[PDB]
């Protein structure tokens, strides 16, 4: 899985190499960023509930043909608005695991690898997720460097469904 | 490989949870626990020709078949060979004391280890004693009162020592 | 040439990847870690005169030999103690290059590169550099983190000499 | 490739010189001025997919040509490889903005570049285009003074531009 | 291009064979099948004009959101419907040329590389297509093996989107 | 990989002997079933998408363990690998359909798939779920009445499902 | 083996794609070709033993030293008179074998693989077969597209042995 | 590589076109005329041999500097390799007799040919006599009425005369 | 690979010992038997088609089943690699020959052959049998008294018996 | 051109190896051998147009078809008569330039690649050239080593047209 | 790559011919002046360190500015390189000796090379002085008196100069 | 391991071949070598103790500081005088080695593969094994080709030691 500490890990075994200063400077940085990284990671996980559930109906609002569609692939029975919600849930969690791990890895790896196929399997509209994005992006409360460190993570999510 | 940060995110993603409370205390721990952890890479990266240099000397004044004609460690090549073997542990031993994880470790360095040994004839024995070697001398560096701010890095060699120990079982 | 904020790079575009937040943290700890660098190796540059000047002599001082024996390998007329102190201050200069540049890029490449190579042609034992370096670690007067700097990058030497 | 650092190294090196202390000043001024170079790289990282699409709409809207049948960037292909292009120039223009320097730019990026373009058929002045309509959107992303902490930037976006318009001038 | 004469000589050529029966068959299976092919091709084309209008309205009709949501990925301006109709255009006209070709070549070629990655980038539903393919497929008013033909590579593009 | 006439081929070589009588005529009666064979290739293929995406479904819907979290088609790498398996026998299927014999089949998809799933952990039984159910979407779509001269297909709808359920046991 | 068929799912296997169109009828083509394939390999077959008979003939009469010359590889002794119609048989044989397959495969497996090595090794001359094939091709009594289908494999003989 | 269908419809899209009436019954000829191109391919394919031989034997008759010692058909690799050469050259030409384009001919053939015969020495111009004698003699076998339905072929014959005197010119 | 020189220093070395003043004597026999060494190796290395082809020819008289249809030496391929087989085999034997030892035939013919037969339904004792017809005429070869200067080179062909029954036993 | 002179090189080369004894010891047997193989080169040399002359004969004596059937391939007309004997001589030309070069190089760089190619080509029988090849073993008049020597690469010529 | 006598075969082969009288008594005499060609190489590569240590030394001596900072051979990868070429370059020219002809270091050492010495920015009149003073030395080296059977090798250090000479020529 | 026999066949080996009269040239020359070999190696051992003895006496001469200064390196201690005694024994052992082998096999596997790393490790300085071996060069009393074998396996280490 992706992190700073891998990567440093990483591109020292890639030469044979022991680790030098060079790595070290980085996993500090990412040992002083974890302080940003955390308060973002605590605060969405406390607000999941209400910023999954805003950010499902934002969804709604914006494309109400999803709530009203015939088709597995729409939010217009119980079970597909339970499977919107369970999805923007993922991405959310995700946001948080990105936060921990103080790196891309684990939307890389649990999200990323695999979506466009899912994506156009099911029938799902990318344009739905960045949606919800958008809206904890927006609603998330959280400001400073705490803010930018969701917002990374976030936007990062939004580049792989665009 | 896993970081200690990816193994926690690993564990919850296969519960489908978020994180409770009392793992992102424990992260933050782990992370105001840094610094230390920097200084042991550091000190036994920094200090790494001797250990094995003298590792490997003490190592075959004890078992000093290994270096008669016959022996494993005889003749130059196996005599490199041996050495090389010994820094590759002590590299992926820093490389997990980096991650507070040993999966880079027990993933790249130490499967298949044993059945390669006991294909080549390397008494893997041996091999244990010298990880033992580095391992004392890894952590009589790294735990070095002098020239760096007091405070308290038992928990660290305990996790380090372990990582030693387990190469060392691994091996034996 | 290796540096933190080149290895950031190169892993992303080893990926074909535009940087993450996994890679701009990496970078923020050398920003962060250049203060004590850049004390460092302002410290031994305005000190490297006396630093190598003294360094040349420790190496003279354990290896006596190195100023009687025949042999142009050897420090034992004035132009073998030039190229010695000239070798001496390349090592120095090499330190100070890794501490601007964050990383040991510098002495790899200028140095490191071909040492096993012109110490076995040239007849050079390791064993002086590394005594020389040792000098060095012993005397440049830096504390705290600065000293953390300067002697991470002088080890790194030593073990490229081992 | 180089960053800035290593730059100012490599020149050193050249003529077998420590630094002097003017060079020392600089290069805490770059450190000092870190941050933003951060939030730039950042921020255009962030956008980098609106960035990208807005530019390939308003290259076709202004030159319809490239997509009518026949047209360099008609057919799904062409398409793809042309907005491919845009990604790739735009991800080298923010290495160089992290690194402070362009070789990464130069050696990984823009050298070949137009000769490749002419042995294609693909218009480089269109490119170029392309490449200032980017430029003039990631400026405006990255120097936006809403929900960052007030100072400024100039100096950087400056750089920046000077990147793009590199990257513009090797292929026009 | 990918045609059943194309693949035949990639067979031989790629062993170093000359032309043997086993390919001079799969040729004379193209020629004998191209009577039918050649029937639709026509067909599609003369009627191409009303197929494509009335396929533009079959998605604005399953689709109504198409032409009403602010945006320029949609149809909800002059420019965005004629847009719309150029690519169904453009589907049909593939269509065609599959059948005059005797294989997928042209469609592989011409649409299908590049499209998932032109969808994503353009935010263009690949339903909205499928909705189209669906339409001439219903409409095009050919039966027998003419059909059959025209049908083939239909439902190769609405693979291809799905 | 073998038809069903390089099969005869190569049994009859095997004897050293000439194609009787009534192998001539076996092998007469493949030919004139061939637009059958043609028809179900075709149908299957044109539909590819559905029955893969509506199998998955049906899949999950019955086994929800499957893409709970910790599940072996929990997340969307793990989903886009199931997924591509059932495209890949599928495909397999459908070339041993046109072959008139399951040699593509075994040798190319099904030898070494069981322990392949028991490697990873991925339960063989819900695969064999998968592969029925786009066995009875597969037939369905073959045999359909509407649209095609009228005749009977039961044999080649026989033969076809043959190929499916060797595949589920293959892996079940 | 190579067939119209198995050459058919190689080149969409090759590519991991399903079968097109543009394979089907290729297939289709070796379907219809089968008429004429087939009523040549079963001509042959019945009348398979005047053929052989007659072929080996021609060639003790075009090569009479193969009949008279003392040596293992010739057909001076019953024993090589026997192999001698053995191989013929085995030529026969296999064109039917590439008649009823519809290509090539049959021959170029049992037979052409190791040909050279086999001819060179036991001093047999190519120049024999052919001329045991031009016999056959000669007076196989078959007209049309039957005939022209067993001469394409016939001819195929005498070009791996040229 | 394109054949004569997909040269029209690649023509026409570079237009944005369909296919005109025109267009079509153009191609309906094309496929009209098939089983004499059929014919032909076939019998220049099941006289390769002969063609090649007939010719070499040909070409060294008129030019036996070729295989005079120093010469460039002397040794038996060189005579190999040029006997390989006709024979390549034969295949390619059946190909886009097949194709009824030459693109095959141009792109996997006839191009870098001639640099590539000037850097060895060899002389293009015996290659274009050895190219023209196999065109001679490929017709006459194409072109024989005996064993065959009676009609005209003179077109295909114009056309494949074409594809030789192409190939003989890209060396000469 | 060892030759029987290098595998007396082998043994040395293990021994960490000069050689003795009885393997110097050794060593210089055989230095002494060097040129009927050769001329062995040259006679059959001399005469190596006419052994295999032979031998092939003894051993599908005495075994006609192997060249029956359905036969593992029927069709050329299968022959080809039969006859293959029995000329690596020689070869293999023939260094082993030179060398004065069977480490070059053992480690890179031998070992792995049985298992490789096994898997092919080759039958081994039809190879062993090959084998020993190969190894009665290459001895009469060898030892052939015409034309070659007289001596007694019995040892010589114990030890040349000795690689060919140990070829013969490893696939039996 | 294979000679034991260009393999020691070669083995060294490839090593990127300076020559050692090893090397020096095989080019000295080549020295040493030399003296014999330049005695046979010699004769051989001297006696060419009789042994070509005698081993010509000796072909058509064995296969006398070849001087009576009708064919370029055959020795039936002057100028086949005169092919012949020319390709005879350019065998034995061969067999004096391996001994000279004391190696094969020169035998397998211009006569045997290809050769398998030619003689299936031009339908020449490798028995022929075998026969003529025997003949000049036969009838060579050296004895001792310089017939060791030339016999080596007449049996060489002989295997690789076996 | 050829050696004196492949040389001399080669061009009998161009012109067809047997080897003359005179051919056969050259070659012969190259053969009686074996142990001296065996000597020289042996010499020469038995002190191929300080051959090439004692040049790099005097080069640098003469040249200071190839090791001043900028200077072509200033640092170590650089000198490693340069000490590299000059071994390489000796190597190839004790191969030629061996031959007794120039076409291994031609073909293999000196094409290319003043080329990629003027890309590199490496002045190529400083190798040929390197050159020099391996071929002065070489020379000294190999026609030394002292522990050798006496004897004039003047002819053969002519040639050998000849093979420096070139080399230096090639690059400067 | 490397000896002109093992060379000879890997020639052969490496290129599918038997061996041709190329390599048995080869082998020849290393025969007829072997009377000088075996004379010098025979000399060498028999007189190896005195030697060895004389050889460290001459280090120690050269280098007195290895016998004074501290360090298990150095032959300062009963221990490191006796390990510095074995080494040269070694070196000796490997020079008689590559005289009965007739090539540099022994010393390449035994001692030079890995050698610089182990030099490197233990701080061996290469200068003190070259002197033992000048020692054994100028001291070892064998005349003509016996001394040109000898020397060429000593200067051959001496060469891996620069
Ligand atoms: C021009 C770009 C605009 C701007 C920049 C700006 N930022 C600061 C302060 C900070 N920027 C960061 C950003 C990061 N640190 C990291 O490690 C990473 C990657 C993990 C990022 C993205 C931080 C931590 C700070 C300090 C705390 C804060 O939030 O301010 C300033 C103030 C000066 C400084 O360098 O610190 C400025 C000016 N601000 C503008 O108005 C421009 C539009």
């Amino acid at each position: 899985m992706k992190t700073p500490i891998t990567e440093a890990i990483a591109a020292a075994d890639t030469q044979g190499r022991f680790l030098s200063n060079t790595e070290l400077q980085a996993v500090d940085g990412r040992f002083k960023r974890a302080v940003a990284s955390m308060e973002a990671a605590r605060a969405l996980t406390n607000n999941a509930q209400s910023l999954i559930d805003g950010a499902a109906q934002a969804v709604y609002q914006k494309f109400p043909y999803t709530t009203t569609m015939q088709g597995s692939q729409y939010a217009s029975t119980p079970e597909g608005k339970a499977k919107c919600a369970r999805d923007i849930g993922y991405y959310l969690r995700m946001v948080t695991y990105c936060l921990v791990a103080g790196g891309t890895g684990p939307m890389d790896e649990y999200l990323i690898a695999g979506l466009s196929e899912i994506n156009s399997t099911f029938d799902l509209s990318p344009s739905w997720y960045i949606e919800a994005l958008k809206y904890i992006k927006a609603n998330h409360g959280l400001t400073g460097q705490a803010a930018v460190e969701a917002n990374a993570y976030i936007d990062y999510a939004i580049n792989a469904l665009s | 490989m896993l970081d200690a940060f990816a193994k926690v995110v690993a564990q919850a993603d296969a519960r489908g949870e978020f994180l409770t409370n009392a793992q992102f205390d424990a992260l933050s721990n782990l992370v105001k626990e840094g610094n230390k952890r920097l200084d042991a890479v550091n000190r036994i990266t920094s200090n790494a020709s001797t250990i094995v240099a003298n590792a490997a000397r003490a190592l075959f004044a004890e078992q000093p078949q290994l270096i008669q004609p016959g022996g494993n460690a005889y003749t130059n090549r196996r005599m490199a060979a041996c050495l090389r073997d010994m820094e590759i542990i002590l590299r992926y031993v820093t490389y997990a004391i980096l991650a507070g994880d040993s999966s880079v470790l027990d993933d790249r360095c130490l499967n298949g280890l044993r059945e390669t040994y006991q294909a080549l004839g390397t008494p893997g024995s041996s091999v244990a004693v010298a990880i033992q070697k580095m391992k004392d001398a890894a952590i009589a560096i790294a735990n070095d009162p002098n020239g760096i701010t007091p405070g308290d890095c038992s928990a660290l060699m305990s996790e380090i020592a372990g990582y030693f120990d387990r190469a060392a079982a691994a091996v034996a």
